[PDB]
């Protein structure tokens, strides 16, 4: 739901 | 249409491991593995208690993988180097695997303060780190050793061991705690055995006075080796932890035999010699209260004997019976100029005793 933009989030601050 | 972490975990044991190994992963695999924590951590009971324990598990058995691939090389340099690969990777996951696991740290309770993290920075310390330790520095100490002696070498494998001491200490009120007792312990152990066995020998080969230069150009060698090997981002005083082993290796430990000399120098008035006796003993705590004792009791039976040829010849020509103690005392005040600069605490003697000659 939302978790697919934490998701998201972290993988562009880590790459 | 249902899942446990019996089913969903042979799907994301895999990606796991894929960061453990820093191996590359793909954006679907990051949003799946997310998706299947959100699964288990929820929907599954004992769920976020088993991915819990199965993270350890294979945590563990990577870090068991690292030791075994680090201790594959006879080589105490390519051991090294292997070492620091396998951590700098790893202390570079450990700012990537903790985050598809937001929802277990949250199911079982930001930044580094993570429990999957401590968990990784942990592991590494229980088991690799505790179990190597103790090589690690008997193979890099060996390329210093070496150092010492005309081996050219990587000095980055030393400081890279070093700076990894430094980032495995979780510890917030003493940062530098498994640094201080084994990266700066065996340093200092190591630097203390080779100049009890490479000093000595400097005193049995070459005399005394070349013994001085040698305690001094090692005490400057010493130095700028320490502030490369040693900690100097945040202070702490070890490299001057190593300088006060030093000077007890090689000047206090040999104080008797340097100020043995101080007596003659002065008489045959060796100036460049007392200087350099004055900046090793200096380095020593009350090492230069003998040597002003030195220069205190020749000025006085200097000014005792120099100055009884008078009162069987000049007693009644003060004009001559003062200004040898014009020259006398001109032949200290000069002494302690050329070798000591005038140091404040050789003047208080020069005065002590010529007070006595009066
Ligand atoms: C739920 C959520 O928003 N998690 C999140 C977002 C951003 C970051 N930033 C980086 O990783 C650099 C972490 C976690």
């Amino acid at each position: 739901p939302a978790w697919y933009d934490c998701a998201d989030a972290a993988w562009i601050c880590t790459f | 249409g249902s899942l446990q972490f019996e089913d969903k975990w042979d799907f994301m044991r895999p990606i796991v491991l894929k960061l453990l190994r820093q191996e590359s992963v793909t954006k679907q695999q990051w949003f799946d593995l997310f998706s299947d924590v959100h699964a288990v951590c929820l929907w599954d009971d004992k769920g976020p208690a088993k991915i819990h324990q199965a993270l350890k598990e294979d945590i563990l058995e990577f870090i068991k993988q690292a030791q075994a691939r680090v201790l594959s090389h006879q080589d105490d340099t390519a051991l090294l180097k292997a070492y620091i690969v396998e951590w700098r990777k790893f202390f570079t996951q450990c700012d990537i695997l903790p985050k598809p696991f937001c929802q277990l740290e949250i199911t079982l309770m930001n930044v580094e303060d993570s429990i999957v993290r401590k968990l990784m920075l942990d592991t590494w310390n229980e088991s690799i780190f505790s179990n190597i330790k103790n090589r690690l520095q008997d193979s890099a100490m060996k390329l210093v050793h070496a150092e010492r002696l005309g081996e050219a070498f990587d000095s980055q494998l030393v400081i890279g061991v070093r700076e990894s001491y430094v980032n495995l200490c979780s510890n917030p009120e003493d940062k530098l705690q498994i640094y201080r007792d084994n990266f700066e312990k065996a340093y200092l152990d190591s630097t203390e055995r080779f100049y009890r066995t490479q000093a000595p020998s400097y005193l049995q080969q070459n005399g005394v006075q070349n013994y001085m230069k040698y305690a001094d150009a090692k005490l400057k060698e010493e130095e700028k080796r320490a502030l490369r090997y040693l900690e100097t981002r945040r202070e702490c005083n070890s490299v001057e932890a190593l300088m006060e082993c030093c000077v007890n290796a090689l000047v206090t430990s040999f104080k008797e035999t340097i100020l043995a000399e101080c007596q003659g120098m002065i008489k045959r008035n060796e100036t460049e010699k007392l200087h350099l006796m004055f900046s090793l003993m200096d380095k020593v705590p009350n090492g230069i209260e003998p040597m002003l004792k030195d220069l205190e009791e020749h000025i006085i039976s200097a000014g005792l004997a120099d100055m009884v040829a008078a009162a069987e010849t000049i007693t009644t020509d003060s004009e001559k019976y003062r200004e040898q103690l014009d020259t006398l005392f001109n032949r200290f005040s000069k002494l302690v100029k050329e070798a000591f600069q005038d140091d404040p605490r050789f003047l208080t003697a020069r005065d002590k005793a010529y007070k006595a000659v009066v």
